[PDB]
């Protein structure tokens, strides 16, 4: 059907932009696991200048 | 005064030794938990929380 053509085809543009989505929640969990890593190295510094 | 001195000082050192003694003693009393971190990274679980 022509109006389920174009819904359709928005449907698919719509999980096209939560792809440009999925791509950028991807660089943010990949910066946020450096800053992960970061922490716990920093905290690990931090707890032996403690002692 | 000599005695007089030394019964003193003993008397100060007894009271030191029997503090010391348990001073020495449990002083590992000290040892507890640094709670350091690890990021996490691993954590993969699924939204049933029923018990709260």
């Amino acid at each position: 059907l022509k109006d389920a053509q174009e819904k359709l085809e928005l449907a698919e543009k719509k999980a096209t932009d939560a792809e440009a989505d999925v791509a950028s929640l991807n660089r943010r969990i990949q910066l946020v696991e450096e800053e992960l890593d970061r922490a716990q190295e920093r905290l690990a510094t931090a707890l032996q200048k403690l002692e | 005064l000599g005695t007089r001195a030394k019964e003193s000082l003993d008397l100060r050192a007894h009271l030191k030794q029997v503090k010391k003694e348990d001073i020495e003693k449990e002083n590992r009393e000290v040892g507890d938990w640094r709670k350091n971190i690890d990021a996490l990274s691993g954590m993969e679980g699924r939204k049933k929380k029923f018990e709260g």
